[PDB]
RNA sequence: GGGGCCUUAGCUCAGGGGAGAGCGCCUGCUUUGCACGCAGGAGGCAGCGGUUCGAUCCCGCUAGGCUCCACCA
RNA sequence: UCAUAGGAUAUGAGAAGGCAGACCCGGGGAACUGAAACAUCUAAGUACCCGGAGGAAGAGAAAGCAAAUGCGAUUCCCUGA
RNA sequence: AAGCAGAAGAUGCGGAGCCGCAGCGAAAGCGAGUCUGAAUAGGGCGCAUGAGUACGUGGUCGUAGACCCGAAACCAGGUGAUCUACCCAUGUCCAGGGUGAAGUUCAGGUAACACUGAAUGGAGGCCCGAACCCACGCACGUUGAAAAGUGCGGGGAUGAGGUGUGGGUAGGGGUGAAAUGCCAAUCGAACCUGGAGAUAGCUGGUUCUCUCCGAAAUAGCUUUAGGGCUAGCCUCAAGGUAAGAGUCUUGGAGGUAGAGCACUGAUUGGACUAGGGGCCCGGGUUACCGAAUUCAGUCAAACUCCGAAUGCCAAUGACU
RNA sequence: UAGGCCCAGGCGACUGUUUAGCAAAAACACAGGUCUCUGCGAAGCCGUAAGGCGAAGUAUAGGGGCUGACGCCUGCCCGGUGCUGGAAGGUUAAGAGGAGCGCUUAGCGUAAGCGAAGGUGCGAAUUGAAGCCCCAGUAAACGGCGGCCGUCGGUCCUAAGGUAGCGAAAUUCCUUGUCGGGUAAGUUCCGACCCGCACGAAAGGCGCAACGAUCUGGGCACUGUCUCAACGAGAGACUCGGUGAAAUUAUAGUACCUGUGAAGAUGCAGGUUACCCGCGACAGGACGGAAAGACCCCGUGGAGCUUUACUGCAGCCUGAUAUUGAAUGUUGGUUUGACCUUCUAACCCGCCGCCCUUAUCGGGCGGGGAGACAGUGUCAGGUGGGCAGUUUGACUGGGGCGGUCGCCUCCUAAAAGGUAACGGAGGCGCCCAAAGGUUCCCUCAGAAUGGUUGGAAAUCAUUCGCAGAGUGUAAAGGCACAAGGGAGCUUGACUGCGAGACCUACAAGUCGAGCAGGGACGAAAGUCGGGCUUAGUGAUCCGGUGGUUCCGCAUGGAAGGGCCAUCGCUCAACGGAUAAAAGCUACCCCGGGGAUAACAGGCUUAUCUCCCCCAAGAGUCCACAUCGACGGGGAGGUUUGGCACCUCGAUGUCGGCUCAUCGCAUCCUGGGGCUGUAGUCGGUCCCAAGGGUUGGGCUGUUCGCCCAUUAAAGCGGUA
RNA sequence: UGGUGGCGAUAGCGAAGAGGUCACACCCGUUCCCAUACCGAACACGGAAGUUAAGCUCUUCAGCGCCGAUGGUAGUCGGGGGUUUCCCCCUGUGAGAGUAGGACGCCGCCAA
């Protein structure tokens, strides 16, 4: 027999549970999170507010549209009745 | 530190190997004290020393081991010789 | 094979901001003087890669060496 | 030396020892265990040992409870909990 | 309730006490409000959306041996040195044979001795070898004649001897020519009783039937990994009730397969060529190497100009 | 019936003792040697103490440690640890002390508040022993005795670097070291050599006559140990009579080939074979019986043992105080206490005499000796494995050792999210008082030109230039209308909050418009509750600090507590068992496991063996007589292995003996092809498994080497 | 023309041309507001002598970049099969790349 070891390849970060959470024609609350992410993979439009972590939010109650900032380049927006 | 290597860095003794052999003589001393190569030094230290008929006293200011050469003999003091 | 330490001038050493302290062998010189010297042999970070304006100095991979271990049936 | 120790004698239904493997009063006083280990802690002042008892023992007539136009020895029970 | 009366009873008396009816706050305290707060703000907890209580059955839990059996072990108090270890006191046994010491004498020898040879002498943890004692070598026996022996040989056998009798040392201890060995067929800590139904996340076992429904073997945390807790998955009941699910349609996020080279990296060949040579007179040639640039080409989990199917999230209605 | 003998060697001097019941020994002991302690109430030891052994002894004795007759010897280191002694100085307890500080309160007080005395709590200086730090000595005390470079020298370090003697050893892995002896042959033995992995001088070194049921080698004699068995006697066995158990046991009318299957079938499938019942024999199987595996692992199991693990205890040392008082001096500040001397009456005497008393107990008297000491009690400090109770992590492709343990980023990850492995790559345990906020401003890196020092590369103007740069830090995402770069002013790096959402077992974590208060920048809109986003951190309990229209056990205060804010933990094993903790077990034990290891079996076949493909090349020439490179493809399941599937309520494991059996990839024999086959002998290949396929030395050995033979001295499977 | 907004560069890059009395710009000077880490380049302040050169508008083009079909193919849900480190068949879906081609602008409000 034989003797091995020394990885030290083994660990990685707590999964951290990002991507949207509210659907286009979703109706929404107030303060509603819509898409967390990391920068911005989406920015806000209209209606809806980023935060310090990057994370965007609803301003009032409504219906949720995503679409884009012309070319290659995202958004969404609340939309009320 | 150790007496025969305070010896050479001090140039007194050229060859830590003298050095040790002359103390194991026991021709030489420290605060009247007969001494051995081992001897533990200071600043402070009062040397009794013999070449021969020679008797030399001297005092111990510093202590290195880096020691290049006329920065040697910064390391002590002479004091007085008899034989 | 695994872990740790080390691998800087011929030898021994220190030193992230530019590798420098000492010592020795051989030869030569040298001379009035109680071994009191001098010049040359020669003085070069084990190697590879990376980060930095920069690496001996931080990191990583590998080699050489020293020590420790390589047990139970 | 008094004198004392000590000794001698006579009286004593003295006390000794036992128990019922239970109850109580005290002197000593474990560990397992639990704590998911473990030492503080618990188990537990238990078990066990010892000495004393009595039919009961122990405590008991306030250097108290308390905080109202105050209660008046102890003990035990229900509550408080 | 205790308690009194009452046949060990039911009952009556007994309202001291307990639960609830109002909560909030750490608390003072306030009160369908209260706490925070500077705040008539907001928010939390509460009320408005009210039913508890006593008793009984059943399920489950907690504390008690708490589903049953099961340890090795620990502590306390006692019993044991009739085995065995050692010691104390007193007794006793060791057939026969051999060796031949010291000393003494004699003789030689010496100045004396020393020394030498005989005789006597009779020592020895001496020799050989029975009883006796011990156990190395083998064989046999190994549900035996025997819970350690028998047979054939073996060792010691007047010395640290063997043995008897009577005694002593007692366990967190004793004894030990020391092996961790012996201490009543046991000993890395004796045996009996008791604590004690020790504890056991461990194994084993857990007794009649039928019916309805019907899993998991996953996550997270754990001196945790074969255990446990919560969540997930099952069941029962009461409510809400029709939210759920499938498909169709519509819209979304998402950058995987695939493909590609626009980035980063890796890479092939060619063209030109900076530059550096070698050749001739600061030039003038060389295909001797050759940067970059360029043409075309291959490749990628941690590379994308691109980008599906599926799946996922929702909305509308339709059908089921 | 009563020795077998000899040669040589190792170990131990010897006779003796020992694991009753596995081990008789090289172990123990031994006489001898050495060290140390101890002045007699010895010392040590037992005991709580009395009382005792020691010893009815007295340093030529007694106790303890180490070594082991005898002979020659027993080298260097005292740096560390121990002991021994010293001890000027530092540090350090309890006790004494008693400056001050709080609290309370009479009183003063308009109030705030101050506040004497007393009580109470806390209390500083000062003093305060041993011990420790420190200095010497000691090695037949613990213990230790090196390396580098050069062809004896030079050098580094040491406290010192192994003297003598011995040496492949009871120590030597490499190793059957080399040589020689012995032998046909000698991994053994002997003698020498020494590059002693890793001898060594009282853990004693070397030698050594005698001794040994010691270990080892060689030789003579002898033998059925063997070649290779044969016969005979007796006891069992067998038959008959009498008697008559046991272990075990799911029921059983219980066959073998292959296969399957929890991977090794009696019992299953298919096929083959087999009249029914017994007796004597064998022991291949029933993974046979026996013994809930003694190995391995696990258990927040146990016991024993160690120690510089933790915490404690005994014991010992030391000090204060009470017993415990009378003096003479001395020095201190206020008489007082302390210190040195002295005395005696306390206390003590395992000293004497007398009486109790025929008494080595004690107890009274008298003396004597010591003496306020000692001893004892209480308190305190130190030492303290002598002793006790306990701890000593998990994961783990068995365990151990290694490595890791929490957080962040990416890939794996399968286009939502999420998703493991001892899978792959990297980072964090911070930083900035401006690197934040706001307002306003502008836009990078590199390249080509020109231009001193300027240089390939500063700075320069210059056109090209989505971005090749930067973004405090790792990476991913993202950003050039800035989130990047400058300047001004500032501190929103605010307080109270928070609809509603995300993530989520919980604990927790994350975002958040908007309201109020008060502000900053800006004319204004308006932005600002830290930073470009994601890490940069930890519970509770416990204490500490500050503030507080809270409570404060009769009342007023207070102590103390609560609420708010905040500090203290690599508790890193990072959801942290305790404030407090390491190891050995081969003397071991219990509970469980095939959930997990060693043998064998099974799957795989990397490895191993064998076969084959291309064919360069060797082969004088010639690839293929025979070899066959770089490369490639398969078979087998004899190797080393990987995985853990049966077995831990037991599957006995190497080698050897006996017994064989099967395959053929054939060693011989047989039959052939080719040949770089003249012949004889051979090489290679093909068919062939019928039969056969040696005896010895060494080693436990398999294997292997050697001697001598043989036609040949085959390779493997069958647990 | 000018200003100001909206739509993915089908808007752009690039080349060629035309115009400016009004308008927009360029342009002329700092005395003041203000400013330039240097300064009237820029920012501000005022002015209008001259210039369409540039900027800005209007035309042209398809060289670069951009958009982008159909068909086919890979891939693929689902079903099935097979000599299964992979491959094949069927309904259905269906890219990228490469083409066809499109395009050097569409829409608004105000002022003269």
């Amino acid at each position: 027999k034989k003797g091995v070891g020394s990885t030290k390849n083994g660990r990685d970060s707590e999964a951290k549970r990002l991507g949207a959470k509210r659907a286009d024609g979703q109706f929404v609350t107030g303060g509603s999170i819509l898409y967390r992410q990391r920068g911005t993979k989406i920015y806000p439009g209209e209606n809806v507010g980023r935060g310090g972590d990057d994370t965007l939010f609803a301003k009032i109650d409504g219906t949720v549209k995503f679409e884009r900032f012309g070319r290659d380049r995202k958004k969404v927006s609340v939309y009320p009745v | 530190m150790r007496l025969d290597k305070f010896l050479k860095v001090s140039r007194l003794i050229k060859r830590r190997t003298l050095a040790k052999e002359v103390a194991d003589q026991g021709r030489i001393s420290i605060n009247g004290n007969q001494a051995k190569a081992s001897s533990d030094v200071k600043p402070g230290d009062e040397l009794t020393v013999r070449f021969g008929q020679k008797l030399v006293t001297v005092q111990v200011n510093e202590l290195k081991d880096t020691t290049k050469k006329e920065e040697a003999a910064n390391m002590y003091t002479i004091l007085k010789e008899e034989k």
